[PDB]
């Protein structure tokens, strides 16, 4: 499938090798949760690990299912 | 580095 990544200097999104079948989007407050806040992170990953209650992960086994949550639409 | 929820830039530490 493919995935949205966050790694390299724009966002963009490949295509998992055969490892990873699901994506990742992280969200937590930079400090700045007025302003900048949750930190957004993109990635792929074969299955969803745990996650604390602050640097969270969302898990999707979808293609593009892991996009910005404010990502520009189009 | 990431970016953050408050836009789309990317962002450094």
């Amino acid at each position: 499938i493919v995935c949205h990544t966050t790694a390299t200097s724009p966002i963009s999104a490949v295509t998992c090798p055969p490892g990873e079948n699901l994506c990742y989007r992280k969200m937590w407050c930079d400090a700045f949760c007025s302003s900048r806040g949750k930190v957004v992170e993109l990635g792929c990953a074969a299955t969803c690990p745990s996650k604390k209650p602050y640097e969270e992960v969302t898990c999707c086994s979808t293609d593009k299912c892991n996009p910005h949550p404010k990502q520009r639409p189009g | 580095w990431r970016y953050y929820e408050s836009s789309l830039e990317p962002y450094p530490d």
